[PDB]
């Protein structure tokens, strides 16, 4: 037992590192597409902007036309620890990225409503001048 | 169908239209249609990885959007111009990204005049090697960030200016700087885990000192040695500012010969550790 | 006497660095004169003034030992003051000081007599302020030390802060 | 020493416990990130498409004054 | 051997920091969960506003 | 600005005019004004926090929205509603919800359809506690999912559906739906992650066989021990399959006992696990 | 470009026109021109960082835009009126954003008005300390929270109450918010693993009981001496609930420099453990 501890939880060490660095791999698909998403919003934001103008227009011209076991043992916790700080350079990416979308995301909502708004009064407006 | 078919209509009728022509309405229908043309060819141009045509013409479109009053739409073109000359073969992707700014700036879009800024400052570094240049704008643009709230994104860009600000001796103004971007991190313990190396940063910079800039810096520092994420922190330090402290260019040469095991360095710490490292041989003998 | 806002630097040569002084510009102090250092509303601090030319308008420069004693920095800001002695009950009759290798690089067992540490001393940091608890350097036979004021007296009242003349008896 | 041996053990073992969990959470995150990921190109595509029945909308009304 | 009862505590910490990266991101897919219920029904307005600018079109043009 | 006034007035004007009222016109405005109306109301009821009334409002708004001829912004009232009741105290939750995806399936809104029916069969499971319908729901749900290239969700509600499915007997039906999301889960070397699981799920289920189904599905699943995702899944199975196939409910409620520690076992596992400590002794005393 | 002549033609030109001005009509066009350039002019004022100017501004282009009817964009204006004077040096921060609730919730729009609630109490209390409007504000927009179902924003909304409730000595108030904030937290497996920090927080919240409730809320607690986690929260407190029983202040404040190691303790914690230290001598000196 105290060997089959000594190795086992050794084993444990080094398959602490594949748990830690698997971590990466789920982080990478994570982070990538946060980043990826991130410019994606950008573009996306544009739209709650276009329409914001548009609408403007649109509802000016509604209303014109409306009117040495241990040493290792010890090395190995040195290589999580060297890992550990890669899930706080991911932790924050990924922090400040979602930070930063969520107050995009008010942005868009408020933005898209406001628009909403003035699709459905010029909707009451036109439906009426139809045909 | 061809893009050299398209920006000859285009040009034949992005003319002012005056006399008879003109009539009662020239109406910048024409000058709207020529940007479609335009755009139409500055796409199948980014299809035949021409981009050097594509971006020129995005320019075309961009700049004759400007003459049918539309500022907004104009200026997103003026990013796709970016956008292909950027990832192009000429330049010009610095000038569209400058003609972009000035219209989201004056538009009232900082928001966005923002993201583009950090694109800026982000080429005229790793491209144009203008530091300089792109240090004011990694603070403007911080300034913008920092004034839309958005402290995540006003950080991302303060660890920009303070790091190169270091490269560029600037480093009392970096010091300042992570200074100020570590006291504004406590307060959200989401950044607790990052705050170390913001700690580590400011003790290295030296500003030519040889007080306790630093070894009052790292006693500012709650740290409790088993806690680890520190230990990737100041206790180097530590050891560092013994090393600068009795002129030793050969403890403070093998310490960052050590910590480049537990936590590698990376090409910013390695320049301003070998400046540090010149500052004490430059000393000794002197 | 009233106060002036200064900026801390660094010693110009090294010649100012074992006078144990705090270096100044010409064009504000005279070498002679006596400031108190405002760090804190409880941190009061005594050093000598030495003009130099290198010292720029507007700063006062310490040494390596100084500015590891009063806890300054290059770059701070610093209230400056002229102070003035009372001889007639501050001057230092009888001053016990702690000495020790500064370098550990340069430490040996010979022999080195007091009686000519004291005459030195009192000849190279003669009409100075010294502080119980200052630390500085102390070049004898180019050898450098590290001094630690301990005990102060005057020419019996104990003092926390006086000012070494010739007579001064240093042990 | 034995004492020191056993009681290295029982930290060790606090210690891999801990762990293996850390892991647990990163493979449902990547099935959580991923879910979401999709309910986003969705988005995208709903949101700069939407700018064109929008500019349709506005530039009919536009040649219906004029 | 001490390593061993310390770095303990170096990962502890770090299934804290998930344990708010999970949440975080949870968070957002609820954000973006009503936003993609007001932003597709906002274009869905939008749809009808474009028939109907479209048949203001085919009157007054 | 009275809420069952407002219930009044709406009524007043939600009604085909005729007599000097109709004059030349209709109103087909009329009853959107009723529909304005009824939100309003729903809104101070809403406010009050009478949620009950605010939903039965909005089912008012709604239904009239309908005799208007306005699915979309309609089937949204009814999701009001459904907010309304669902986190209110009565119920209605069910029909508001129902009336909402008829809409958004006869519209062509799919994406949004299956976003409510997962909510659907939530919550007539976590609620009313029908199973027999939720099933059928999230299942429908998830193909809607599989047809909008959506792949993650569609098989978020797989699971929900094999994962009832095994704690209602649905034995085999379960390991079935968990080779289905098994194999459509390797296409995506981004899901190798969490494909363990599902074998292990898959394993567990037993339908009281006889043969190795489960020393077989346990063989498919392609491991190597080096491996430490896959040592929390078929390792464990190993050595539950040797403790049923020498009816030892030691070895097995040991074993259990052990991974509960590597792995904590939540409540399916749990359920399943004693099932099949309870199929040993049973075959031990059989 | 010049804001002082922008303002002036801003009201210039916000007034109800008459004589030959008004025609036949007159109002929203003029007024709506006016917002524009204040916003315009609050713009630069921004970038000036004169910011109390921008604020003002703000204030000015919103309540203009009220005086013609379109509370929604106005609102959202107040919202970039509160942003200025938040990062500003006056106060009105507060003030901008309770013009903007007023508005949201009117409006029927909960879902926003929370973000900005909580923004609100948020402001209330690290900059106002004034704690006993802050709960008031985070608890009503946990509600709002709730309703949408978005269960972990109205939890970080709650956490928020009673974290700040046992500060204000409301122990009671506080262990009985985690406790529901704990039942609306278990049916998710994405939430297990946290629920006990919130068993930890309400086992410590004491209301100056004089026996279990501590001792009990521990039992109702699920853990397994093989359990990772859980030795960060209970584990600690029964060793905690018997220096307590034993009025043993030197049994306590030992293992909480224990527990200072495998996990650290927070500002709140620190807090409140001396609390429950003062509380052992106060009962053993008596």
């Amino acid at each position: 037992r105290a060997d089959q501890l000594a190795d086992e939880s050794l084993e444990s060490t080094r398959r602490m590192l594949q748990l830690v660095e698997e971590s990466k791999d789920a982080g990478i698909r994570t982070l990538v597409m946060l980043d990826e998403q991130g410019e994606q919003l950008d573009r996306v934001e544009e739209g709650m902007n276009h329409i914001n103008q548009d609408m403007k227009e649109a509802e000016k011209n509604l209303k014109d036309l409306g009117k040495a076991r241990e040493n290792e043992m010890d090395e190995n916790l040195e290589q999580v620890s060297g890992i550990i700080g890669n899930l706080r350079h991911m932790a924050l990416d990924m922090g400040n990225e979602i930070d930063t979308q969520n107050r995009q995301i008010d942005r868009i909502m408020e933005k898209a409503d406001s628009n909403k708004t003035r699709i459905d009064e010029a909707n009451q407006r036109a439906t009426k001048m139809l045909g | 169908a061809e893009a050299m078919a398209l920006l000859a209509e285009a040009e034949r009728k992005v003319k002012n239209s005056q006399s008879f022509f003109s009539g009662l309405f020239g109406g910048s229908s024409k000058i709207e249609e020529a940007c479609e043309i335009y755009a139409r060819a500055a796409n199948m141009f980014k299809m035949a990885k021409n981009w050097s045509a594509a971006g020129n013409a995005f320019c075309q479109a961009a700049q004759l959007h400007l003459q049918l009053q539309s500022k907004h739409d104009a200026a997103t073109c003026f990013v796709d111009a970016g956008n292909a000359f950027k990832k192009a073969d000429p330049q010009e992707a610095i000038n569209c990204l400058m003609r972009a700014i000035e219209i989201y700036t004056d538009m009232g879009r900082f928001t966005i005049a923002a993201k583009h800024h950090i694109s800026i400052a982000e080429i005229y570094e790793t491209e144009l090697v203008d530091v300089e240049k792109a240090i004011a704008h990694y603070e403007q643009s911080a300034d913008y960030y920092k004034g839309e709230e958005s402290n995540s994104s006003a950080n991302k860009c303060l660890l920009k200016v303070a790091g190169y600000a270091a490269q560029l001796e600037q480093y009392q103004k970096a010091i300042d700087i992570y200074e100020q971007v570590g006291t504004s991190a406590m307060d959200s313990p989401l950044l607790k885990y990052s705050a170390k190396d913001y700690f580590f940063k400011a003790a290295l910079c030296h500003f030519c000192i040889d007080m306790l800039n630093a070894k009052l810096a790292v006693q500012k520092y709650e740290e409790l040695f088993p806690a680890f994420s520190d230990s990737r922190e100041c206790k180097l330090m530590k050891k560092l500012l013994e090393a600068h402290e009795e002129q030793n260019v050969d403890s403070y040469t093998e310490s960052v010969k050590e910590y480049d095991s537990i936590s590698r360095l990376d090409q910013w710490l390695t320049t301003m550790l070998l400046r540090i490292k010149k500052t004490i041989q430059g000393d000794e003998e002197d | 006497m009233a106060g002036r806002s200064m900026q801390a630097a660094r010693c110009p040569t090294d010649e100012l660095s074992l006078s144990n002084c705090a270096v100044v510009s010409e064009k504000d102090y005279q070498s002679g004169q006596h400031v108190i250092v405002r760090t804190s509303p409880n941190h009061k601090y005594i050093f000598t003034l030495r003009t130099h030319p290198s010292v720029v308008p507007g700063s006062v420069a310490f040494s390596l030992p100084q500015r590891k004693w009063a806890g300054l920095s290059i770059g701070q800001e610093i209230e400056v003051a002229l102070y003035s002695f009372d001889k007639a009950k501050q001057c230092i009759g009888t001053m016990t000081i702690e000495i020790d290798f500064l370098q550990k690089k340069n430490i040996d067992s010979n022999p080195y007599d007091t009686d000519k540490m004291a005459a030195e001393f009192i000849q190279q940091f003669n009409n100075q302020a010294f502080s119980v608890g200052q630390q500085l350097v102390f070049s004898f036979n180019d050898k450098l030390f590290g001094l630690l004021v301990k005990d102060i007296e005057a020419m019996r009242q104990k003092i926390e802060v006086g000012l070494v003349v010739g007579n001064s008896q240093v042990a | 020493a034995l004492s020191e041996i056993e009681t290295r053990h029982s930290e060790i073992i606090k210690l891999e416990n801990s762990i293996r969990e850390l892991h647990d959470m990163f493979m449902d995150m990547a099935m959580l990130v991923e879910s979401q990921g999709e309910m986003i190109d969705r988005i995208e595509y709903n949101v700069e498409h939407a700018v064109d029945y929008v500019e349709r909308a506005v530039s009919d009304t536009k040649k219906a004054v004029k | 051997n001490r390593r061993l009862q310390q770095t303990q505590a170096q990962v502890d910490e770090v299934v804290d920091i998930m344990r708010v990266n999970v949440d975080k991101v949870l968070e957002r897919d609820q954000k973006l969960s009503e936003l993609d219920d007001r932003a597709d029904a906002l274009q869905a307005g939008a749809s009808q506003f474009e028939t109907s600018a479209a048949k203001l079109k085919r009157k007054y043009w």
